[PDB]
RNA sequence: AUCCGUAACUUCGGGAUAAGGAUUGGCUCUAAGGGCUGGCAGCCGACUUAGAACUGGUGCGGACCAGGGGAAUCCGACUGU
RNA sequence: CGCCGUUCCGAAGGGACGGGCGAUGGCCUCCGUUGCCCUCAGCCGAUCGAAAGGGAGUCGGGUUCAGAUCCCCGAAUCCGGAGUGGCGGAGAUGGGCGCCGCGAGGCGUCCAGUGCGGUAACGCGACCGAUCCCGGAGAAGCCGGCGGGAGCCCCGGGGAGAGUUCUCUUUUCUUUGUGAAGGGCAGGGCGCCCUGGAAUGGGUUCGCCCCGAGAGAGGGGCCCGUGCCUUGGAAAGCGUCGCGGUUCCGGCGGCGUCCGGUGAGCUCUCGCUGGCCCUUGAAAAUCCGGGGGAGAGGGUGUAAAUCUCGCGCCGGGCCGUA
């Protein structure tokens, strides 16, 4: 049955801190206690060791990532701005 | 401790230099023969008491016997 | 098509000779009933020769040329199969499976191999064969 | 009940000042101070999880007592890589080493053409 | 402790043991909740819950243990010092 | 006076496998030791710093007015040493050819022999090897749930002693052992192996969670086994009854130390699995395995080098301890 209407993972605070800051926090401590898909196994398995640090526990692999999540928007554009340069460089 | 199966390594037990004497232990089942070496208490258990008597006169002359009670 | 078949030079994967080449002398693709999976006799090196140069004596040659060889059957899967092949003739009444009945046939069947290996060594043939896999 | 004391002068409840409770021949419980727990050697590869096997878990100051026997595996890398790390190096080195004559031959015939 | 019941307001998490009621002993029973061996049979068992009769000068959480409550105003969010 | 500083403005190594030149000795055969030269060499920081951290290895019984894991009895174990360090075992002792013999085998030559088993996980009593290199252990928080083993508690019976008995109570109370180390076997755990290939998905936990990167199902392997059995070891300890003495004797005898059940119980411990962190929860001494293959060992025996195997030999000083 649901239990609570809006507040969901951040019920664990109670009444504290705020309503807006405990709106905020929410989407993060969803997505940072999330299992993401590996993508060198393919087992949803990809879960934070530490902040930055996500580790698979299927193939072991472990991979500098996001603080709360998996990769980065900043970190994505900037593989494939690498990529293109690198493609120009050596054309 | 060490526990010997056999009647024969029992002997060679008895027969070492380092061997100090043979104590004789009657139970209600059972006759232990336990000879104090070096290291360790070797010890034999005979369930049969005839073998008992027979392995009691095959003891090396020289090595002192002690009979328990 | 298949391609395990004897002469054909593989790699010990599994087991107390892991990363010992040897070459299949007999192939049981189908299995039996005391092996039902797939599985090859293989003669194979336990020790290498060791490395000769020109700066060492005649004597010495030969005592650092001496090969120690095993005989095994092997699951398919305990196996990496080469693109290499190496012909040495061995007689296949000395080895064979039935040497793991006695050990005295196995030790005929390791002479065997021992020695026909050491001659094949000496011609500088097969140079891969003889080399020890460094991993 | 019977009540127990320590029987020694560290009365503090230290890694170690660990025991266990034993009974002896006089009919009476008294502490035993156990030995801490040996652990199996991690496999060298870094990879895999587990702990090796046909080692004996000890402190690490008994394998010195302790024959060859118990301490490794009759295999390559044997007592300090596991077999599943064995099997991938010998591919890995044998499939890489396959590729540098293939590379080297292309780079050969590449040359003769030029 | 069990059973019922519970408002304003609210950051929907609370407020909340809100507030407000009823019950509680002893004794004799009934039902339900399992294991082992070979839709059944036999043999073992662990405390629980619910229900009923009877019963005492209405006494029964009998000692001990154990929140008074509500409506508001000021200040500081809170826990912490 | 000194202070700062602890790798920073430093020629910071007094060591070594091995090789070559000598000198001395001895179980004078030849080996030690020793001097020089050659060769090789990161540690990169003296030293101090914990009677709760790391750190090999001792337990049972008895004993005093007062000490005992220290004394005595018994049973063990770690470390170090001995190559005049001894004895077994391993290395080890095979095959071809030629003679002799009916054969068992015996002689002569020529070759091998730094162990062996398992498909595998891995196993076996050892099972050569240096500089160098890689790795492991020491060595890792807090909290939750669950499971296994113990001690304790509880329940049903047998004993032995005691209490109550005006009435009742086959009753109430007490007590009813087995150390370390070794061997075996339960039990627990495995992210270990082999066969095989799974959707009508299945397995599975309190929760989870797991699978074509190999599930179910079969058959194996390994680790811990503090549990039970066995040697220890009944000889001891305890209970009770009965005898002795100088009677201040580890005094001597009989009998007993037995059979089952149960639990979200409490305490300790081992293990599995999860949660929390913008918190990620020591270092070192010390020990070990592996990779490599410089070397050494004997020429078929009177076998050698060598051995982390089984025995055996010697030692463990100093300070604390009521
Ligand atoms: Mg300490
Ligand atoms: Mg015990
Ligand atoms: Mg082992
Ligand atoms: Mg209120
Ligand atoms: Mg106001
Ligand atoms: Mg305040
Ligand atoms: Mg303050
Ligand atoms: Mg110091
Ligand atoms: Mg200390
Ligand atoms: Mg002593
Ligand atoms: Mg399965
Ligand atoms: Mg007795
Ligand atoms: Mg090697
Ligand atoms: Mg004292
Ligand atoms: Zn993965
Ligand atoms: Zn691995």
């Amino acid at each position: 049955a649901k239990r609570t209407k809006k507040v969901g993972i951040v019920g664990k605070y109670g009444t504290r801190y705020g309503a807006s800051l405990r709106k905020m926090v929410k989407k993060i401590e969803i997505s940072q206690h999330a299992k993401y898909t590996c993508s060198f196994c393919g087992k949803t398995k990809m879960k934070r060791r530490a902040v930055g640090i996500w580790h698979c526990g299927s193939c072991m692999k472990t991979v500098a990532g996001g603080a709360w999540t998996y990769n980065t928007t900043s970190a994505v554009t900037v593989k494939s701005a690498i990529r293109r340069l690198k493609e120009l460089k050596d054309q | 401790p060490r526990k010997i199966e056999e009647i024969k390594d029992f002997l060679l037990t008895a027969r070492r230099k380092d061997a100090k004497s043979v104590k004789i232990k009657k139970n209600k089942d059972n006759v232990k023969f336990k000879v104090r070496c070096s290291r360790y208490l070797y010890t034999l258990v005979i369930t049969d008491k005839e073998k008992a008597e027979k392995l009691k006169q095959s003891l090396p002359p020289g090595l002192a016997v002690k009979e328990l009670k | 098509g298949k391609f395990m078949k004897p002469g054909k030079v593989v790699l010990v994967l599994a087991g107390r000779y892991s990363g010992r080449k040897a070459v299949i002398v007999k192939n049981i693709d189908d299995g039996t009933s005391d092996r039902p999976y797939s599985h090859a006799l293989v003669a194979g090196i336990d020790r290498y020769p060791r490395k000769v140069t020109a700066a060492m004596g005649k004597k010495k040659i030969a005592k650092r040329s001496k090969i120690k060889s095993f005989v095994k059957v092997y699951n398919y899967n305990h196996l990496m199969p080469t693109r290499y092949s190496v012909d040495i003739p061995l007689d296949k009444t000395v080895v064979n499976k039935d040497v793991f009945r006695d050990p005295a046939l196995k030790r005929k069947a390791r002479r065997e191999a021992k020695v026909k290996f050491e001659e094949r060594y000496k011609t500088g043939k097969n140079k891969w064969f003889f080399q020890k896999l460094r991993f | 009940v019977q009540r127990l004391t320590y029987r020694r002068r560290l009365s503090y409840n230290t890694a170690s000042n660990k025991t266990r409770l034993s009974r002896t021949p006089g009919n009476r419980i008294v502490y035993l101070y156990t030995k801490k727990v040996g652990k199996a050697p991690k496999s060298a590869c870094g990879v895999c999880p587990g702990r090796l096997r046909g080692v004996r878990a000890v402190r690490p100051k008994v394998l010195m007592r302790l024959s060859k026997t118990k301490k490794h595996v009759s295999r390559a890398y044997g007592g300090s890589m596991c077999a599943k790390c064995v099997r991938d190096r010998i591919k890995r080195a044998f499939l890489i080493e396959e590729q540098k004559i293939v590379v080297k031959v292309l780079k050969a015939q590449a040359q003769s053409q030029k």
